[PDB]
């Protein structure tokens, strides 16, 4: 009925806006929109790696 | 008996009886006017509710001349200020203080003893006018009240301990100091206050001489055991519980031990 | 940032239980030709909020005769898991998701049976093992229908796993009778019809209830957004919706088992089937 | 948990990195891949909300002492939950298989395994052990 | 037209303009609660006309296309209180569909002694009491004889 | 082994049950009555034969004027009173209508018990129509005290038969969206059938009657057999089955319901 | 549909006696074996997958997209007669005279026993009452009052709202009666010139 | 002072809006008087449209709805039953029979009203009241329970 058409429209707008959010969030934190993807062990030393030269790229930028 | 920034001793005990005392004999047709205070109450007391009680008793007395004043002991009961706060310091706490040895005396009464003390007041015309002090039948300690409850409570760990009466006013000093500019927190123990710690420093019975509960035609009920004593009871671990049932039910007939499953 | 994001989490989650616990009464009642709560606020908007705040404001009833401990721990535990397990649906990449999601469902058990013991009730003891023996018998078939997920999911650089981003964007044609199995598993795990005769919060009186009822529901949209992860080719808002109005649904027009006839169902109908469609599966993948 | 070896940080020198690594912020793409670490704190901040739940209405609350408002208003249970802890077993030693791309020969070798398990439980079908009338 | 349905709600809330309607206590209240929020913004702007009012301001509606038991509605003027003991027995009847009779079409009888309907004061100290009770101007001792006085 | 039985108390909150299990499985019932016990025998020695007649109302207060009508027969009989044509074909009709409104109550209290709800709430609703039947011939929606020692109380108001069948029209097919629910649904048989079995020579042993007596294969109707009013000119069928099962007593009462319609159509 | 199968039995004697004999196939009212394929299919659509659950959600979502039949109390309301029994009053003729002229008929036949009635004769001569009392709470609403007075005088008025928050305001006395015919008199004149043709 | 005293008082209103718009009774269908009940909590009437739920134990219980007549055999039950709802609670009387006897006053075996066993906020009179009449007086409780002011009277203790 035209009762119960209130409450399941503000749930998908709640679930819409939480996930929006989130989203923004965590986009923020990774800076890549693949973080939640499976790793294996050769990804995870590829992006252990990845940290570590960009500390060593960091450091050696202070230098010059 | 803790003081507020609404509200203070001398105002319920002292400003409001004398009030309360003259509108009375304002009316005429007010023959009789039961005032409750407390059997320690005292004019040179320490504890600012002893004093103040004693004060508004002489204030009653001077406005309504036939007023009686009534002083019992601690009063048990069910919903009560005395167990119950006992009960909540030997549990729900890390520890429970005692003020030094705990061998000031009190005269604890129960409640329906005192409801019937009212009424048999209003039939004696003789007692209009005097003091009266109710007490138990039995003459107690605190040490002896925390044990009784100890073995009542079936606790097998005495969590209390014995402090001198500077070390529990300097512990009570910082949630005394900001009783006022606050309206009054739910969960507060009454007994967390200095007037509590002078109020054991001496005893609190009935004296000698004076009118009791034999001049009422009253044998007071006891404390100790008892109808006053089930309350605390069903507060003890696990449960109150009957037991196992079964060397009693060995001639009880057939339905009733099905019944209870023995 | 790990903190903000849970409670970005948090915020969303709880607000849809309120919402989801109002739209169940709303479609509930527009199925039997009435309306539903719509005094209590515009169109019944703020009925959820006043009764979280009436039992905020209500008594806690403590009682004398049970362990204080394990009666506080109970609805926190059931609580505490549902929070959990939805952080482990959002906010992770772990390789085996859904057998973490999987173990911590298993773990949901611990509130029913923490309040069957905590509580001395004659018949909430009698409650609390019927059920435990209806979510125990369940969960079973759930694992053996994750077993035939698993069979088909693999990443980019060839690696099986249960990880939900590399679940496909498709529904799961292939699959419809194990779908079926999982909606009616689903309703079994969070004892609603038509599994609802076991209650085990008789004691339990203002917020700890509220607590109870929180898990449950936050537990409801977690099962709901795994079935549409497995088997609706995604995590949406409409589906959650859809799913839910689906569970209402079936509340609305059905009538409960006896306590032997689900457990016939479980033990004899639905844990057969799972294996069965595993090894015709696993026939399948070689 | 940081790294303390220049092998650990792939032979990279200088105070900047472990000072860098101390006070990271939480990256699954960084050096937390896989990490189970939001779960713990999911824990802490839920017990936290859970317990300010309980906490609360010992305060806003009325209460009245009463004694009558503190008092109370088989064997296929062992069946249900020894079954269970041998089936969900079972279910996880099936687990290691369906995460592998199984050669043929694994095949055989899992469904004589699985043969076991259904022959033990179609036993206790026959005998009317899942028939639960008690 | 959102036009005849702004023209019914001030009409019915009996305000002068929407900004004097939306800046309202009574949409205050209307926010708050939901019954007389259904009453007010969906019933009262529909499909139906205006019947009469009564003495209390309160106004009421018919739609005879409406289904049956469902046709007659009332507009409390006391947004904040509103209560049915303030309808007078004249509207009673065709409220409550006993008779098809309102002021609007017959003329009643109205009798010199008649008092008009008012709001309950249940709850509130000027209720009516027994006249032994406490709270009477003078209290009765209901004897049937009279006591000799020396 | 020597197995003692676990005993159990099924609700003050008006029966009280007193069971023992073996188990899963029940081996005795005992229910306590008594807490509806108002002494109304009692005090109907201290009315007169109208002032008495409320009380009867207040008995099966599901099936009211049904409970009226039996008091009132034996009073007539005692003094010897014919009652009038036109009540007599009243008395019938709100019988029939009476027991419309229990059959409904009863099949969908039933069904809740079980675990359905919506059935319920779609039969109060038709429930709420008789009930207006009720009022608008007695004033009371449902202690009427509308038959009395020689008739009825009033006569019908000019407008009742007009809406009796404007009810009776659609009550069929109330009763058919009813049935798509229950009837073919394999969770109600799992829960009904061949629960509770009764047959016929435990049935007449333990004195049972009604809609019981007629689902364990007894042609035994009371408004066939010995016919009261105007029950011998109605033409209607007695619903038979033959297993003793609720859900044959479940059917029974549906049946029931039709052939009341049936009646109610003639009257 | 009404019939039965081996299996959907509910009980357990009839569950053993169906899986070890063959009793069940001489009784009319269940359904029996399949006999072809085709059968077989239509039996298997039947339990698995299975759509007789389906029509009863198919009827419960025809319902969601349904009419309502609630009313908004207080703002809608119910229906009721002339006939209808609510609060009791006391009556005046038009002159503003009571009617009730003290017969103590309303108090015998009341079954009740919630009338108390005392009478003396008025200073102008006339027969009239000085006590007139209706408990509210042991009235039954039965109406045998009214139509035990030859006068009209006490009725039973068309209002049903008339809860409080104390039971003494529920002991009426004799002036609160006919305060209550004095607010509602004309819509008790209405009614009863219908129901004047039937009494 | 004024501000937090203004801030008392929206507390109170705050509550008391939570308090009547979420009211849980408890059913004692002892009698006639459940039948009107039921018919209240039906699709003419909607009892849960304002908020009311009907909760089986009296633990989440707000109300108790005596409806029906009280025996001698039944009040301490009731009584029992009354002691375990925790706070706040009120009891709707519903009734001639819970009022005050009723029709069975002067029996042996009953209670005159359940006023001599609880104390009661609300009384619906009738035999049976209507489901209307019920209406009636819940809203009538609601208004009761507008009037409170717990927090005001908290902060001037
Ligand atoms: C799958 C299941 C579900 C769980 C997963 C869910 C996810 C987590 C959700 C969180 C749970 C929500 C609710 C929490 C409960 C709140 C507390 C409560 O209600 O009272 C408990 C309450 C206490 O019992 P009681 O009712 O008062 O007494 C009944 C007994 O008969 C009385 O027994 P007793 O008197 O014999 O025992 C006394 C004991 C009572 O124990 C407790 O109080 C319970 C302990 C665990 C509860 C933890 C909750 C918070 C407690 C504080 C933690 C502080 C730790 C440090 C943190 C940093 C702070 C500075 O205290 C002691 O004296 C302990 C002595 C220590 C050992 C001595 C032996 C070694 C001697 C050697 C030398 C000594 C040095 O009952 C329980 O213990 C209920 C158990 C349920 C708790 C949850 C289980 C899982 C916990 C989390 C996972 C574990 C990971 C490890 C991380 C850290 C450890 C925790
Ligand atoms: C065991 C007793 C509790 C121990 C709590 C603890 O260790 O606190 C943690 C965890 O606790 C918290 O931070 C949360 C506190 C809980 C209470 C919050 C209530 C909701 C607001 C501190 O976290 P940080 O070091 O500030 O966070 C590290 C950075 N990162 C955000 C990426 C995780
Ligand atoms: C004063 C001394 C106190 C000593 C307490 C010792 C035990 C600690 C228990 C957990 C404390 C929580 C907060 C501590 C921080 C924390 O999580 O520490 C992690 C150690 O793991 C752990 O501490 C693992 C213990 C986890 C137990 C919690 C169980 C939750 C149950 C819920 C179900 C889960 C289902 C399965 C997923 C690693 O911290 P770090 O160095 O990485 O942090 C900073 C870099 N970002
Ligand atoms: C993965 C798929 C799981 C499938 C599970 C199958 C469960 C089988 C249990 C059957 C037990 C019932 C039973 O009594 O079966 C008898 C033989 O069945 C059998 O011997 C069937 C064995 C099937 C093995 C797989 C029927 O014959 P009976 O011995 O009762 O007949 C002569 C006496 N009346
Ligand atoms: C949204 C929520 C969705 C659910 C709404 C409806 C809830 C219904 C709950 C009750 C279901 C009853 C039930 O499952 O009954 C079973 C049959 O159905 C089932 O077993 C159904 C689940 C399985 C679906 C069909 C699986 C096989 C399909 C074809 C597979 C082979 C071809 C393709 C490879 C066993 O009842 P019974 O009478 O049969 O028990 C035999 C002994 N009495
Ligand atoms: C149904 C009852 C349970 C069936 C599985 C129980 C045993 C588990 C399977 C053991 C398999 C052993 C090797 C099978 C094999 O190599 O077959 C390939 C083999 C390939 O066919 P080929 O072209 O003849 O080599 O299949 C067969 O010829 C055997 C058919 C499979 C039968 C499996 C059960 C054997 C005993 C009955
Ligand atoms: C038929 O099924 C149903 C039941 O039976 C199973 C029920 O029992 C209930 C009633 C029980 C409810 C609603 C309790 C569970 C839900 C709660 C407590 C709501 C949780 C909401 C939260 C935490 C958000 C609200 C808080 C806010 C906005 C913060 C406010 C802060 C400030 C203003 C500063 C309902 C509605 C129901 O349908
Ligand atoms: S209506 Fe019935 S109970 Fe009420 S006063 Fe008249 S006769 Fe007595
Ligand atoms: S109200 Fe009527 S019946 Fe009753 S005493 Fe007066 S005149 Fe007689
Ligand atoms: S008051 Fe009347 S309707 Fe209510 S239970 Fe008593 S006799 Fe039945």
């Amino acid at each position: 009925g035209w009762n119960a058409l209130p409450s399941l429209v503000i749930i998908t707008g709640i679930w819409t806006a939480g996930l929006f959010a989130l989203d923004k969030v965590q986009m923020f934190r990774e800076n890549k929109p693949a973080w939640a993807n499976n790793k294996d062990g050769w990804q995870k030393a590829l992006y252990r790696r990845d940290w570590y030269l960009q500390r060593e790229e960091e450091t050696l930028a202070m230098a010059k | 008996r803790l003081q507020t920034k609404n509200w203070s001793f001398e105002d319920v005990h002292v400003d409001f009886p004398k009030r309360l005392a003259k509108l009375a004999a304002e009316t005429g047709q007010v023959q009789r006017l039961i005032h409750f205070s407390d059997m320690g109450a005292d004019e040179n007391h320490k504890s600012l509710r002893m004093r103040t009680k004693a004060v508004g008793d002489k204030e009653v007395l001077d406005a309504f001349p036939d007023a009686t004043i009534v002083r019992p002991g601690d009063i048990v009961g069910i919903e009560d200020h005395f167990y119950n706060y006992l009960i909540y310091q030997l549990t729900l706490t890390v520890f429970a203080p005692v003020v030094e040895s705990g061998s000031n005396k009190i005269q604890p009464t129960y409640v329906l003893d005192v409801a019937d003390a009212v009424a048999a007041l209003l039939r004696k015309p003789d007692t209009a006018g005097k003091t009266l002090y109710l007490g138990g039948p039995e003459v107690l300690t605190m040490r002896e009240v925390y044990d009784l409850l100890l073995k009542t409570l079936r606790i097998y760990r005495d969590d209390t301990v014995h402090l001198p009466a500077w070390a529990v006013k300097a512990m009570y000093k910082p949630f005394d100091s900001v009783r006022r500019m606050l309206p009054g927190l739910p969960m507060t123990s009454p007994l967390a206050t200095e007037d509590y710690v002078e109020e054991m420093l001496r005893d609190k019975v009935v004296p000698a001489g004076a009118l009791g509960y034999a001049d009422l035609g009253i044998v007071p009920q006891k404390v100790t055991d008892g109808l006053a004593i089930e309350p605390v009871r069903h507060a003890r671990v696990g449960g109150y519980r009957w037991g196992d049932m079964s060397a009693v039910a060995k001639d009880i007939p057939e339905s009733v031990r099905k019944y209870y499953n023995i | 940032m790990i903190v903000a994001s849970i409670l970005i989490l948090i915020v969303p989650v709880l607000l849809s239980v309120a919402m989801f616990t109002l739209a169940e009464r709303t479609v509930m009642a527009s199925m039997q030709r009435r309306f539903g709560p719509q005094v209590s606020g515009i169109s019944g908007l703020l009925q959820p909020f006043w009764d979280g705040l009436k039992l905020g404001v209500k008594e806690p009833v403590l009682p004398d005769s049970s362990s204080a401990g394990a009666f506080a721990a109970s609805p926190m535990i059931s609580f505490v898991l549902s929070q959990v397990a939805w952080v482990g649906i959002c906010i992770s990449d772990a390789s085996f998701q859904g057998l973490v999601i999987m173990a911590i469902s298993s773990l949901a058990v611990y509130g029913v049976m923490l309040a069957g013991w905590a509580s001395n009730s004659k018949y909430a003891f009698l409650g609390c093992l019927r059920s435990v023996a209806l979510m125990v018998s369940y969960e079973l078939s759930l694992g053996a229908a994750l077993l035939s997920i698993g069979l088909f999911v693999t990443d980019g650089t060839g690696m099986k796993c249960l990880n939900f981003a590399e679940m496909p964007t498709t529904p799961q044609y292939a699959m419809l009778p194990l779908c079926l199995i999982f909606l009616v598993c689903i309703l079994a795990e969070t004892k609603r019809d038509p599994f609802d005769l076991p209650g085990y919060n008789v004691e339990y009186s203002s917020l700890g209830f509220a607590l109870f009822f929180i898990a449950e529901y936050a537990n409801m949209a977690v099962m709901s957004a795994i079935a549409s992860i497995y088997f609706l080719g995604g995590f949406s808002a409409l589906k959650i919706t859809a799913l839910f109005f689906a569970f209402v649904w079936t509340r609305g027009t059905l009538p409960r088992y006896r306590y032997d006839q689900f457990m016939r169902l479980g033990w004899k109908a639905f844990l057969p089937l799972t294996l069965a469609f595993f090894a015709l599966h696993a026939s399948v993948a070689i | 948990y940081n790294a303390w070896s220049p092998a650990q940080r792939y032979f990279v020198e200088g105070d900047h990195v472990v000072t860098a690594e101390a006070s990271r912020t939480f990256q699954f793409t960084g050096l937390d891949s896989g990490s189970f670490y939001p779960y713990v704190i999911a824990t802490v901040i839920a017990t936290a909300i859970s317990t300010v739940f309980i906490v609360a209405p010992l305060v806003i609350a009325p209460s009245r002492v009463d004694l009558d408002k503190s008092s109370a208003y088989s064997v296929s249970f062992y069946l249900v939950s020894i079954m269970y802890l041998l089936f969900d077993i079972e279910i996880a030693y099936l687990f290691p298989y369906a995460m592998t791309h199984a050669s043929l020969p694994m095949y055989w070798t899992m469904n004589l395994f699985l043969a076991i398990l259904v022959a033990g439980f179609a036993y206790e079908w026959g005998m009317g052990a899942l028939e639960w009338r008690e | 037209s959102l036009s005849g349905y702004f023209s019914r709600l001030l009409e019915a809330s009996g305000k002068k303009s929407v900004g004097s309607f939306f800046a309202s206590w009574e949409f205050g209240k209307m926010l708050v609660d939901g019954n007389l929020a259904h009453n007010v913004l969906v019933r009262a702007t529909g499909a139906g006309r205006l019947v009469g009012t009564d003495y209390n301001g309160n106004r009421y509606y018919e739609n005879e296309e409406a289904a049956y038991g469902r046709r007659r509605w009332i507009v409390y003027k006391d947004k904040f209180d509103y209560n049915p003991t303030t309808i007078p027995p004249e509207w009673h009847g065709w409220l409550n569909y006993i008779n098809d009779y309102n002021p609007t079409n017959t003329q009643f009888k109205q009798p010199t002694y008649q008092i008009e309907a008012s709001m309950t004061k249940t709850g509130t100290q000027t209720c009516y009491n027994p006249k032994g009770s406490w709270f009477s101007a003078k209290p009765r001792n209901w004897r049937k004889y009279e006591s000799w006085t020396p | 082994a020597k197995v003692n039985n676990f005993t159990l108390n099924f609700g003050p909150q008006v029966l009280r049950l007193v069971l023992e299990m073996q188990g899963e499985i029940i081996m005795r019932a005992d229910p306590h009555i008594g807490l509806l016990h108002r002494g109304t025998e009692k005090l109907l020695e201290y009315k007169t034969y109208l002032q008495g007649l409320p009380y009867f109302d207040r008995l099966d207060y599901v099936s009211m004027m049904c409970m009226e009508h039996s008091y009132v027969l034996a009073i007539e009989q005692l003094l010897n009173v014919s009652v009038p044509l036109r009540g007599q074909y009243i008395r019938v009709l709100f019988s029939e209508i009476t027991r419309v409104l229990n059959h409904l109550l009863a099949i969908t209290c039933h069904s809740m018990d079980v675990g359905a709800l919506t059935p319920f709430l779609w039969a109060f609703e038709e429930r709420e129509k008789l009930f207006e039947f009720y009022e608008r011939v007695s004033g009371a929606r449902m202690h009427a005290a509308y038959f009395r020692v020689g008739g009825v109380s009033q006569d019908l108001p000019i407008g009742l038969l007009r809406d009796v069948y404007d009810w009776a029209r659609q009550f069929a097919s109330r009763l058919d969206e009813m049935e798509e629910l229950l009837t073919g649904n394999r969770i109600w048989k799992e829960r009904t059938v061949d629960v509770g079995t009764i047959t016929a020579q435990m049935a007449w042993d333990w004195g049972c009657s009604g809609p019981i007596l007629r689902a364990s294969g007894i042609d035994w109707d009371l408004r066939k057999t010995q016919p009261y009013d105007a029950y011998g000119k109605m033409q209607f069928n007695v619903p038979i089955a033959g297993h003793g099962d609720c859900y044959d007593r479940y059917l029974v009462r549906l049946q029931e319901m039709r052939e009341s319609l049936r009646i109610i159509y003639q009257c | 549909g009404t019939e039965r199968r081996p299996g959907e039995s509910g009980a357990w004697k009839q569950i053993e006696r169906q899986r070890y004999a063959s009793d069940w196939e001489n009784d009319p009212t269940f359904k029996r074996t399949p006999k072809n394929l085709a059968e077989v299919l239509d039996d298997s659509a039947s339990m698995l997958l299975l759509t007789d659950v389906w029509r009863g959600m198919a009827y419960t979502l025809g319902a969601f997209f349904d009419k309502k039949v609630t009313i908004m109390y207080p703002f809608e309301k119910g229906q009721l007669s002339p006939r209808f029994r609510g609060e009791h009053a006391l009556r005046r003729y038009p002159t503003g005279e009571e009617r009730c002229i003290a017969c103590k008929l309303c108090e015998a036949i009341c079954p009740a026993q919630a009338i108390t009635i005392e009478a003396e004769e008025r200073e102008d001569g006339s027969r009239r009452t000085t006590r007139y009392d209706i408990d509210m709470t042991k009235c039954i609403y039965c109406g045998f009052c009214q139509e035990a007075c030859p006068v009209d005088a006490i009725v039973e008025g068309p209002n049903f709202e008339f809860s409080t928050e104390t039971r003494e305001e529920l002991l009426y006395d004799k002036q609160k009666l006919l305060e209550n015919g004095d607010k509602w008199e004309t819509e008790i004149a209405t009614n009863l010139r219908t129901e004047s043709l039937y009494r | 002072a004024k501000g937090l005293e203004f801030v008392v008082s929206k507390v109170d209103n705050v509550v008391n809006w939570a308090r009547a718009g979420s009211i849980w009774p408890m059913t004692f269908g002892l009698a006639c008087c459940a039948v009107e009940m039921m018919h209240a909590g039906a699709s003419r009437y909607d009892l849960d449209r304002y908020g009311i739920i009907f909760r089986p134990s009296p633990r989440q219980s707000d109300a108790m709805i005596v409806a029906g007549t009280l025996t001698n055999k039944m009040a301490p039950a009731l009584r029992k039953v009354y002691d375990q709802m925790p706070e706040p609670k009120w009891v709707v009387s519903m009734g001639s029979c819970a009022n005050g006897g009723g029709y069975y006053h002067y029996s042996y075996a009953v209670v005159r009203g359940c006023d001599r066993v609880v104390p009661v906020d609300v009384y619906v009179p009738g035999c049976p009241p209507t489901a209307e009449g019920l209406l009636y007086g819940l809203l009538q409780l609601q208004k009761k329970i507008y009037r409170s002011k717990t927090t005001q009277i908290w902060y001037k203790k």
